[PDB]
RNA sequence: AGGAUAGUGGCCUACCAUGGUUUCAACGGGUAACGGGGAAUAAGGGUUCGAUUCCGGAGAGGGAGCCUGAGAAACGGCUACCACAUCCAAGGAAGGCAGCAGGCGCGCAAAUUACCCAAUCCCGACACGGGGAGGUAGUGACAAUAAAUAACGAUACAGGGCCCUUUUGGGUCUUGUAAUUGGAAUGAGUACAAUGUAAAUACCUUAACGAGGAACAAUUGGAGGGCAAGUCUGGUGCCAGCAGCCGCGGUAAUUCCAGCUCCAAAAGCGUAUAUUAAAGUUGUUGCAGUUAAAAAGCUCGUAGUUGAACCUUGGGCUUGGCUGG
C-alpha cells in the first residue's frame, strides 16, 4: 500500500493528577494567557521539556564540537527568531532558565491583546476565531500562531474586516437596513 | 519466488531519485538495460521530476513516442530505460545535451553540456579478455562491447567512447594521480585524484583519494571512475560543485553569504 | 472591487509538447474567485492566443480569500491542443464529446460473458438456438 | 462459604428515594469562558478568612 | 564478592542465573507459563459473553453484613460456569434467566475484591444493551 | 566410482570405512513463534511487543504428483486421493474469496455486494486495450493535529485604587456583583455560484440566509483518606447499596440513594484486560540470605569462572600543529 504518513502526540500530562500547587499555578497562568483549558499548558510544557533534553545533550559534549556548535546555535538562532529567547542570551546556558510564560509571550493571543487591539486577552482570542485578525496579507485565525520577530510589527486588522476597512457585519446589515 | 519480479514499491526505490512518499503506492521499475537498476535513473523520472517537462506519466511517454529523446545517439521509446553515469540524453527540439553525472550530493545531477561534448563518452573497463575466434574485446561500465581494443588498455582503465562508431578514440591508464569520481559508498560524487591504491589479494582493493582541498577519502576499488589524466583535466565538464564535499557548517555558511 | 490581476511564475517552454506551461497567480479582491472559463479569455488577450489553446487547472483559494494559485498551459495551436491534452480537459472546454460507454459492471460481465464464447457470436447462437427445441 | 439469600430486597433503597426534580438553573459557560470564571474565584477576589480558604464551604 | 562472579568472562552465568531466577516471579511465571490462556475463565480475554444461569445472591465476609447480588453465568466461549457480580442499587431486577450477559473482571486482576468472596467478574451488559444506560433509564432493555 | 541435476554436494546408487553432535547444553519438548526494518515505556542500564503500509520467507481447504514455459512443483493451471460440497432428466457433470465487496459461523473484537483508470505504476503485438494493483467516495470517537460552545460596553451597586482632603463629605479609576440593559462580531448549518474531480462528495473561497435562556443549552467521573473538592438538605437504617486498598451503612451517614454546591479532565471522560515506569519487588550497573524468605551436614572434586610479581625506563636533541596572552 500506500507509505503510512507520520503524526505525533504534542503534549504529555503530569504524573499526579491531583497537586493543589500545580493546579494553582496552572489555573493562574491560563488565566492570565486566557487559554481554553489545560491541555494548552501541557502542550508548552511539553515541547520546552524536550529542548531542555536537547540542550543538556550539547551541554555534555565539548565544548567547539561540530555537532555542539551546529545544531546549538541553530536552537538558540530559532528561539531567538520568535522572541522566545532576548538577543543578549545567545549561550545555551539561558535556554534552559526559559519558562513557559516566555513561550505564550508570543502567541498570537497575547500580541493581539498586547498591542491594543482588543480591550482584554479573551477578546483576542474571539477575534482572531471570528477571522479578524491578519499577519501579513494572510488572514490567521489561530490562536496558538507564535509570532515571529519580523511579523511582529505586521499584526493589524484583516483589510476585509469590519474593524480593518472592510464592510459591515451580519448584525450591523440587518438594523440599518429596515 | 517463482520468477522475476516486475513492480516497484515507492518505498523501495533508490533514494537518489527523490520520490516522495504520498505520491503513490508504486514507484517506476527501471527496465533491464546498460546500467544496474539500483545505479540508474529512468527516463520518467528524468522527464517528469527533474525537469519538469511532463506533468506526469501519461505526458512523458507522449514525449517520447514522438521520437524526442534519444540516449548516446540513438532514439529511445521505453519510459523506465535505464539511463545511468556518462550517458548522454539529446533532445533536439528544444537543442539541450545532457550528461548523468553525479554531484557531490549523492544524486543525478542536471548536467548541461555542450553539443561538442556530447559527441563522446566515458566507460570504465570491466574486463578485457579474448572472444571467440581470438577477438579480444573491452567491456565497459554500460554493458558496451568495443572489439579489437588498444593492446595496452586494461580493467579500471577508462575508454573515451566516440558514441557515434562506438570505437575508442583514447585511453587513460589506472595509475597513481590519475583524476576519480566516486561512483559508489558515502563518499559518492566526490573528485580526487589517487594518492595510494591499497592491494588485498583475494578481498577488495582499496583506494585512498585527495580531494581538491586535500581532504584525503577511502573507497572501494568497484567506486572508483577515472575522469582524467592529472588533477584538474577531467575529460568531461563537471557538474557545479566540481565534486568537492563541504561540511553541513561549511554548507550554512556558504548559503548565508549567496543569499 | 474587481480588478483581477493575473501573475505567471515558473514559466517553462516546452516544444516537446508544443507548449508553453507555467503557474497562474490570481488576485480577485472583493470576489469569490474567477471561473476557469473567465482566466481563459483573460490569459488569451494577455498573451495574444487562441482561447481553445489555453488551459488552465487544479486551482485552490488561499485561506480568507481574494488570491487562487492554479497550473496553464498555452499551446502553440488548437491543432496541438487538442493532441497532447487529457480528454476530460477538452470536455471542459467544449472541444471534446463526453464519450458514452455502460458502466464498469456491465462492461465487465459482458467480457466474461463472451469469454464463454469460441467462434464468432452468429455461429454461438444459432447453434444455443437448436439446442432449445421449444 | 455458605452462599444464599433472599432476592426480594433488591432496589430497596433506590426504589423508596423521594424524586426530586432539577431545578432549571442557568447553564454554565463552556470552554475557555469557564476557565476564565475559575481563576478569578481563586486569585482576584480571595474569600478566604485570616488563613481558612474553602472551595465548597457549607453553609454555617 | 557479593556472592555472584564478577569475571568479563562469566556472561553466561550471570544469563542462565537470572533466567533461572525469574521464575521465582509470579507475575513473570503467569506470563510464560500462559496461566491465563490455560486456566484463567476468560482465556485471557478481557470480557467473555455467557448465559445466566441462576439469580442466587452471596453473603457478603464479616464485618460487613449484606447480600452481594449475584448470577451464576455459564460461558459461551468454553462452557465454563462462573458467579458474577451485579453492580448498581437494584439492577439485578434487569437480569433474567436465559438473558446473554457480557462480562469484565472486578479489576483486581484475578483476585476477589472486598466482602464479595469467589467472585472474579462484574456484569457489564445484559441483552445487548449496557447495565448502567438501564439504570440511568438512558435505555429500556429490548424484551 | 557412477547416476541424476542447470550445476556443487550422501542429492541418490554400488562398494568400503566407523565415523558425526553434545554440560561452551547436543538431542527432545513447548511456543497463546513467520524473521527483520521497527513499536510501547524509558536518568543510565533495561523490560515488553513486532499478524499488520517496506524487505526476505511460506501457503492458497489438507497432502502428493505434474503440464506449459526462461521462470511454477503455480493452484483466479492441471491430475489423483481425503474432508466438505453444487446441478442432475440418475445416464453423468462441475468445485476452492488466506484477491475486492459481500454472506454464514466464531467470537470482547473489525466498514460498501459503491465509482474510476483521471493520478501511481504494471502487463500486452501497444502513443490507442486491460488492471477490485491502485485511486475516489461510503461506514469509521483505532490513534494523531489544530480548535467553537461566547466577546465588549452601558448604567446600577460594592469594595478596594487614587485624588479634594484631617477623618467627616466628596471627586474619581481598577476590580467584583447585577431576573439589569444594550448595540456590535462570528462560524456550526445552509445556499446560490466558482473552485475542487474522470464525474462527483467534502475541503478552501463566497452573494442571500443563519445567536439572548445566544433551547445553537458538555460531558464523563468524583467530593473521608490515598486524592482536588461538603461534617450541607431529604431518604434508608449492618437493609439497600458503596468500597481498586484502608474502610462506610444499627435514625443529624463527610462514603449508600437523591437535591444543592464544589473538584478534576473536557470533545472527551470512565471501566476490563495486557504491558512499561514506579520495581534497587530480578538488582551487570543494583537486591537479600544470624533472627523477616533464603549457606547444601561435612570434606573431596570434573566441567565452568577466576588466578602473585618481573623483560626500553629514563635522559638529551631538534621538532610541527595549535591553544593564555
Ligand atoms: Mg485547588
Ligand atoms: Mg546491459
Ligand atoms: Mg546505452
Ligand atoms: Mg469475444
Ligand atoms: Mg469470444
Ligand atoms: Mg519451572
Ligand atoms: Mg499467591
Ligand atoms: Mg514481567
Ligand atoms: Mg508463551
Ligand atoms: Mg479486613
Ligand atoms: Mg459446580
Ligand atoms: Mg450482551
Ligand atoms: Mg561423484
Ligand atoms: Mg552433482
Ligand atoms: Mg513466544
Ligand atoms: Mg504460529
Ligand atoms: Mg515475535
Ligand atoms: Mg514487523
Ligand atoms: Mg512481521
Ligand atoms: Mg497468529
Ligand atoms: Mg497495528
Ligand atoms: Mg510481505
Ligand atoms: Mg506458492
Ligand atoms: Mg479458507
Ligand atoms: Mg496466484
Ligand atoms: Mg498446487
Ligand atoms: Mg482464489
Ligand atoms: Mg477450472
Ligand atoms: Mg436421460
Ligand atoms: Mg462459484
Ligand atoms: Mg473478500
Ligand atoms: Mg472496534
Ligand atoms: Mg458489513
Ligand atoms: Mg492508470
Ligand atoms: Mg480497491
Ligand atoms: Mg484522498
Ligand atoms: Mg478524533
Ligand atoms: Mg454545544
Ligand atoms: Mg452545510
Ligand atoms: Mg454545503
Ligand atoms: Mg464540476
Ligand atoms: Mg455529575
Ligand atoms: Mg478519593
Ligand atoms: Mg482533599
Ligand atoms: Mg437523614
Ligand atoms: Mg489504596
Ligand atoms: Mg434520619
Ligand atoms: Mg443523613
Ligand atoms: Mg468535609
Ligand atoms: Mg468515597
Ligand atoms: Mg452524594
Ligand atoms: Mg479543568
Ligand atoms: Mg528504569
Ligand atoms: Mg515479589
Ligand atoms: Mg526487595
Ligand atoms: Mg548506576
Ligand atoms: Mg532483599
Ligand atoms: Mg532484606
Ligand atoms: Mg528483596
Ligand atoms: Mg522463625
Ligand atoms: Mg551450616
Ligand atoms: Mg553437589
Ligand atoms: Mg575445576
Ligand atoms: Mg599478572
Amino acid at each position: 500500500p500506500r507509505a503510512p504518513r507520520t503524526y505525533s502526540k504534542t503534549y504529555s500530562v503530569p504524573k499526579r493528577p491531583y497537586e493543589s500547587a500545580r493546579l494553582d499555578a496552572e489555573l493562574k497562568l491560563a488565566g492570565e494567557y486566557g487559554l481554553k483549558n489545560k491541555r494548552e499548558i501541557y502542550r508548552i510544557g511539553f515541547q520546552l521539556s524536550k529542548i531542555r533534553r536537547a540542550a543538556r545533550d550539547l551541554l555534555t559534549r565539548d565544548e567547539k564540537d561540530p555537532k555542539r556548535l551546529f545544531e546549538g546555535n541553530a536552537l538558540i538562532r530559532r528561539l531567538v527568531r520568535i522572541g522566545v529567547l532576548s538577543e543578549d542570551k545567545m549561550k545555551l546556558d539561558y535556554v534552559l532558565a526559559l519558562k513557559p510564560e516566555d513561550f505564550l509571550e508570543r502567541r498570537l493571543q497575547t500580541q493581539v491583546f498586547k498591542l491594543g487591539l482588543a480591550r482584554s486577552i479573551h477578546h483576542a482570542r474571539v477575534l482572531i476565531t471570528q477571522r479578524h485578525i491578519a499577519v501579513g496579507k494572510q488572514i490567521v485565525n489561530i490562536p496558538s500562531f507564535t509570532v515571529r520577530l519580523d511579523s511582529q510589527k505586521h499584526i493589524d486588522f484583516a483589510h476585509n474586516s469590519p474593524y480593518g476597512g472592510g464592510r459591515a457585519g451580519r448584525v450591523k446589515r440587518k438594523n440599518q437596513g429596515k | 519466488a517463482r520468477g522475476p519480479k516486475k513492480h516497484l514499491k515507492r518505498l523501495a526505490a533508490p533514494s537518489h531519485w527523490m520520490l516522495d512518499k504520498l505520491s503513490g503506492t508504486y514507484a517506476p521499475r527501471p527496465s533491464a538495460g546498460p546500467h544496474k537498476l539500483r545505479e540508474s535513473l529512468p527516463l520518467v523520472v528524468f522527464l517528469r521530476n527533474r525537469l519538469k517537462y511532463a506533468l506526469n506519466g501519461r505526458e512523458v511517454k507522449a514525449i517520447m513516442m514522438q521520437q524526442h529523446v534519444q540516449v548516446d545517439g540513438k532514439v529511445r521509446t521505453d519510459t523506465t530505460y535505464p539511463a545511468g553515469f556518462m550517458d548522454v540524453i539529446t533532445l533536439e527540439a528544444t537543442n539541450e545535451h545532457f550528461r548523468l553525472v553525479y554531484d557531490v550530493k549523492g544524486k543525478f545531477a542536471v548536467h548541461r553540456i555542450s553539443a561538442e561534448e556530447a559527441a563522446y563518452k566515458l566507460g570504465k573497463v570491466k574486463k578485457v579478455q579474448l572472444g571467440k575466434k581470438g577477438v579480444p574485446y573491452v567491456v565497459t561500465h554500460d554493458g558496451r562491447t568495443i572489439r579489437y581494443p588498444d593492446p595496452l588498455i586494461r580493467a579500471n582503465d577508462t575508454v573515451k567512447i566516440d558514441l557515434a562508431t562506438g570505437k575508442i578514440d583514447d585511453f587513460i591508464k589506472f595509475d597513481t594521480g590519475r583524476l576519480v569520481m566516486v561512483t559508489g559508498g558515502r563518499n559518492l560524487g566526490r573528485v580526487g585524484v589517487i594518492v595510494h591504491r591499497e592491494k588485498h589479494e583475494g578481498g577488495f582493493d582499496l583506494v585512498h583519494i585527495k580531494d581538491a582541498l586535500e581532504n584525503t577519502f577511502v573507497t572501494r576499488l568497484s567506486n572508483v571512475f577515472v575522469i582524467g589524466t592529472e588533477a584538474g583535466k577531467p575529460w568531461v565538464s563537471l557538474p557545479k560543485g566540481k565534486g568537492i564535499k563541504l561540511s553541513i557548517s561549511e554548507e550554512r555558511d556558504r548559503r548565508r553569504a549567496q543569499q | 472591487s474587481d480588478a483581477v490581476t493575473i501573475r505567471t511564475r515558473k514559466v517553462i517552454s516546452n516544444p516537446l509538447l508544443a507548449r508553453r506551461q507555467f503557474v497562474i497567480d490570481v488576485l480577485h479582491p472583493n470576489r469569490a474567485n474567477v471561473s476557469k472559463d473567465e482566466l481563459r479569455e483573460k490569459l488569451a488577450e494577455i498573451y495574444k492566443a487562441e482561447k481553445d489553446a489555453v488551459s488552465v487547472f487544479g486551482f485552490r483559494t488561499q485561506f480568507g480569500g481574494g488570491k487562487s494559485t492554479g497550473f496553464g498551459l498555452i499551446y502553440q495551436s488548437v491543432a496541438d491542443a487538442k493532441r497532447f491534452e487529457p480528454a476530460y480537459r477538452l470536455v471542459r472546454y467544449g472541444l471534446a464529446e463526453k464519450v458514452e460507454k455502460a458502466s464498469r459492471q456491465q462492461r465487465k460481465q459482458k467480457k466474461n460473458r463472451d469469454k464463454k464464447i469460441f467462434g464468432t457470436q452468429r455461429r454461438a447462437q444459432k447453434r444455443a438456438a437448436r439446442r432449445n427445441a421449444d | 462459604g455458605k452462599v444464599h439469600g433472599s432476592l426480594a430486597r433488591a432496589g430497596k433503597v433506590k426504589s423508596q428515594t423521594p424524586k426530586v426534580e432539577k431545578q432549571e438553573k442557568p447553564k454554565k459557560p463552556q470552554g475557555r469562558a469557564y476557565m476564565r470564571l475559575l481563576y478569578t474565584r481563586r486569585f482576584v477576589n480571595v474569600t478566604l478568612t485570616n488563613g481558612k480558604r474553602k472551595m465548597n464551604p457549607s453553609p454555617a | 564478592g557479593k556472592g555472584k562472579p564478577r569475571g568479563l568472562n562469566s556472561a553466561r552465568k550471570l544469563r542462565v542465573h537470572r533466567r533461572n531466577n525469574r521464575w521465582a516471579d509470579q507475575a513473570y511465571k503467569a506470563r510464560l507459563l500462559g496461566t491465563a490462556f490455560k486456566s484463567s475463565p476468560f482465556g485471557g480475554s478481557s470480557h467473555a459473553k455467557g448465559i445466566v444461569l441462576e439469580k442466587i445472591g452471596i453473603e457478603s465476609k464479616q464485618p460487613n453484613s449484606a447480600i452481594r447480588k449475584c448470577v451464576r453465568v455459564q460461558l459461551i466461549k468454553n462452557g465454563k460456569k462462573v458467579t458474577a457480580f451485579v453492580p448498581n442499587d437494584g439492577c439485578l431486577n434487569f437480569v433474567d434467566e436465559n438473558d446473554e450477559v457480557l462480562l469484565a473482571g472486578f479489576g483486581r486482576r484475578g483476585k476477589a475484591k472486598g466482602d464479595i468472596p469467589g467472585v472474579r467478574f462484574k456484569v457489564v451488559k445484559v441483552s445487548g444493551v449496557s447495565l448502567l444506560a438501564l439504570w440511568k433509564e438512558k435505555k429500556e432493555k429490548p424484551r
